């Protein structure tokens, strides 16, 4: 069981909560048989320098073989001081330090959530912390470890468990190396798996006919017309929400209100204002 | 003599927290809390269409996003002059009330229960302190494990309930200025009620009884963690359309005395916080957020809010203490059977036992029970098919404040609108009240002060430190924003 360390930078813990909503039949097996979730500050038993020391001991024993889940962006301003994730040996560990320490020795990095993937809200207009996407930070620092983006704010849990499963199958068929090669074969130019983000919401939207007809809802509660005039970002968004829906299939953003393009690299600025065309 | 202990990360809370305490003769004699991560939502929100706020502010915190959504739309409703239809007010309560249930269940089992319950020999349940002070019988420990697992299903079902009129969760689409985006239909009300029934069953039969029962094996924990014994509630869950009566009525309690809540008495101090010194002591209506991460002496990205100069705590305890409702029937029975106490209303337990480490876990369990009755009330009140939203134009100039109670305590959002854009946006959140550093006058924050006196008779296994913190259910994403 390869270890997984789940590091949170500038996140809102929403990527951990969304995962806790999973109904994927594989999820318990993943966590109980496939990998070992050795470090996760929200849920793990131990704390502080003890938790950090444990992570470091496991990292050493499994150098080259462990996986990093990163949630949240990495702020580079003010020498990394806008995100301190722990302390050990009387030394504060910034998110900047943690990525430079663990980044090089991981087998791969999953950047979960639009923050980690692309900058997301902490990087948007008016921010001041140098919040940076995982892949850009690692590249800027000459760390060549492969990164897969699983974006969304938050992602659907099936996008997270789904990517682990397709990664697990690729490695079982071909090893760590052949395995990883096969997974790039299914990533788009934004580093995200085409199984979940390969299709456009609008082209597959049940209100597409209304859109083509020019019939637009004038109030959120009119569920008959297209949501375009209310601000729907479906036309510019690539996700499978239209099919799997959210929270055990009970609803989704377009039925309920509007799509805000939460999975897209320009979220939120390129998707704003949210409530105008 | 004196030992300093720094714990960073404090785990099994939301977000980035460091606690540093000094221990002398087996007790905490000083404490400092540091929120270590900053994003700066108050500045990121500047210049946007004000309607975008009710989406942006949710990413402050993925555990309590509906509290931020609610506070934001209430602020926007005021600023826009929008009259939320009766049915929209009730729908909002259904969306938000469902996450109170998720959030308290999450907190007790998935954050807190490992403080008292030993998990099995698999990560992330091991390794842990060699002397973890885990005192439960094999049977009660096994019930603890069994219920943590069941709770994983229950909390997920809560989020299903949220999503029914909410769109998805985390980060609801269903609340906007003017009300709620989707009219509850008969079918979907059947679906919400069916899930609510399974949650209700769990809270009544499993959750409230386990908190008392585990509590009964840790009676010493009712004797520590009092701090200032001062509380704030700002009101929440409007119960009619005229802003008068609320499920949780506002009030302040301090030094044995009840007084009204007047939001003009709130000031945020920054001497010990990483913000520019000239921004200290401002009410939220004049609030400024200018980060100063190199400032000498500071130790946190959390500002220090004071009420009329008082350091106050918030959360289920504060709400239940201020309001003093009837204890639940399970609590009444279990207090008698396991503690030898006959009580009828919350304050019957006494200030000392209520404002303690384990008292705060009991207040959360009780409040969860209290929330079932409110939700059942809303399920009766709601009308399938009745409009839930109005579509107001964005004003050129306005201001609004939304006050509510997040699962962790008092929350408010203030917005100033100018040239039809956000000119100022200020947030005073729950964990900002609890997990804040010293103010300009050197008075400690509520959790900092509640740490004083906490027993640490073994410096190598200092378990009670994070236990005290976890009883407040901190989320530092909320505290710092
Ligand atoms: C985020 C922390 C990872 C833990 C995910 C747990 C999901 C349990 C599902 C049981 C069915
Ligand atoms: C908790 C989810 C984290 C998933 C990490 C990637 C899994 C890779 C599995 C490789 C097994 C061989
Ligand atoms: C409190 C500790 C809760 C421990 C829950 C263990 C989850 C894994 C179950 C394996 C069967
Ligand atoms: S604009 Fe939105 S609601 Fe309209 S057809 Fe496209 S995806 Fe569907
Ligand atoms: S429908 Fe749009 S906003 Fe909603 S989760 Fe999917 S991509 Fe994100
Ligand atoms: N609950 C909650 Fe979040 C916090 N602290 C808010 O407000
Ligand atoms: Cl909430
Ligand atoms: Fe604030
Ligand atoms: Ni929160």
């Amino acid at each position: 069981r390869p270890p997984v360390f789940w590091l949170q930078g500038q996140g809102c813990t929403g990527c951990s909560v969304t995962l806790l909503n999973s109904v994927h039949p594989s999820i318990a097996d993943v966590l109980l048989k496939v990998i070992s979730l050795e470090f996760h500050p929200t849920v793990m038993a131990w704390e502080g320098e003890h938790a950090i020391e444990h992570m470091r001991k496991v990292a050493e024993k499994f150098k080259g073989k462990f996986f990093l889940v990163i949630e949240g962006s990495v702020p580079v301003e003010a020498d990394g001081k806008y995100c301190i994730i722990g302390e050990a040996n009387h030394h504060e560990i910034s998110m900047v330090d943690a990525l430079k320490e663990f980044g090089p020795n991981a087998a791969a990095v999953l950047a979960v959530g639009t923050c980690a993937a692309y900058g997301g809200i902490p990087a948007a207009e008016g921010s001041e912390t140098g919040a940076t996407a995982v892949s850009k930070f690692l590249g800027d620092n000459g760390i060549k470890t492969p990164v897969v983006n699983i974006p969304g704010c938050p992602p659907h849990p099936d996008w997270i468990v789904g990517t682990v499963v397709l990664a697990l199958d690729a490695i079982k068929k071909n090893g760590l190396e052949g395995g990883l090669a096969e997974v790039v074969k299914v990533l788009d130019s934004d580093g995200r798996p085409t199984p979940f983000f390969g299709r456009n919401i609008h082209e597959n939207c049940p209100y597409l006919d209304k859109y083509d007809e020019g019939v637009m809802s004038a109030t959120f509660t009119d569920k008959v017309g297209c949501r375009y005039d209310l601000g729907c970002k479906g036309p510019m968004t690539m996700a499978d929400c239209f099919e799997r829906k959210w929270n055990g299939g009970v609803n989704w953003c377009v039925q309920n209100a509007v799509c805000i393009g939460c999975v897209e690299p320009d979220f939120p600025d390129g998707k704003s204002p949210f409530y105008q065309a | 003599g004196r030992t300093t202990i720094a714990i960073d990360p404090v785990t099994r809370i939301e977000g980035h927290l460091k606690a540093e305490v000094v221990v002398e003769n087996g007790k905490v004699v000083d404490a400092r809390l540091s929120g270590g991560m900053y994003r700066g939502f108050e500045t990121i929100l500047r210049g946007r269409d004000p309607r975008d706020a009710s989406q942006i502010v949710q990413r402050i915190c993925g555990v309590c996003p509906t509290a931020h959504s609610t506070a934001s739309v209430l602020a926007l409703d005021e600023a826009f002059g929008a009259k939320v239809p009766n049915n929209g007010r009730i729908t909002r309560n259904l969306i938000f009330g469902a996450n109170y249930l998720q959030s308290h269940i999450l907190h007790f089992y998935h954050l807190s229960a490992q403080d008292f319950v030993q998990g099995p020999d698999t990560a992330p349940f091991v390794p842990r302190f060699p002397k973890s002070d885990l005192r439960l019988s094999k049977e009660l420990n096994k019930a603890g494990v069994d219920q943590y697992i069941e709770a994983l299903e229950v909390r997920r079902i809560c989020h299903e309930m949220v999503a029914l009129f909410g769109g998805r969760m985390p980060h609801v689409q269903g609340q906007v200025v003017g009300g709620a985006t989707e009219i509850p239909t008969k079918e979907k009300l059947v679906e919400y009620a069916a899930r609510f029934k399974k949650v209700r069953d769990f809270v009544e039969q499993k959750y409230v009884p386990v908190v008392y029962t585990i509590g009964s094996k840790y009676k010493d924990m009712f004797k520590v963690g009092q701090g200032f014994k001062a509380a704030l509630c700002v009101g929440a869950f409007p119960l009619d359309n005229s802003g008068k009566k609320h499920l949780f009525m506002p009030g302040v309690y301090a030094k044995g005395k009840d007084m009204p809540f007047d939001p003009s008495k709130i000031k945020e101090y920054v001497k010990y916080s990483w913000f520019a010194e000239e921004t200290t002591g401002l009410n939220y209506k004049e609030g400024k957020t200018i980060p100063a991460p190199d400032k000498a002496g500071a130790y946190s990205f959390v500002k220090a809010p004071r009420y009329d100069g008082l350091s106050l705590e918030v959360g289920p305890l504060a709400r239940m203490w201020v309001n003093n409702p009837e204890l639940s029937p399970v609590g009444k029975k279990l207090l008698k059977d396991l503690f030898g106490i006959s009580a009828k209303k919350f304050r019957d337990l006494g200030e000392e036992a209520a404002f303690s480490l384990m008292g705060r876990h009991v207040a959360r369990a009780e409040e969860t029970y209290y929330m079932l009755g409110a939700i059942e009330g809303w399920l009766k009140e709601i009308k399938a098919g009745e409009d839930t939203v109005v579509m107001p134009a964005v004003p050129a100039s306005a201001e609004g404040t939304g006050f509510t109670e997040a699962p962790r305590g008092s929350l408010l959002h203030y917005v100033k609108v100018k040239d039809s854009k956000i000119d100022n946006y200020q947030i005073v959140s729950a964990s900002l009240w609890n997990c804040n550093p010293r103010d300009d006058m050197g008075q400690r924050g509520a959790v900092e002060e509640a740490l004083i006196g906490i027993p640490v008779d073994d410096i190598q296994n200092p378990v009670n430190v994070a236990r005290l913190i976890r009883a407040f259910d901190p989320x530092l994403g909320c505290a710092v924003h």
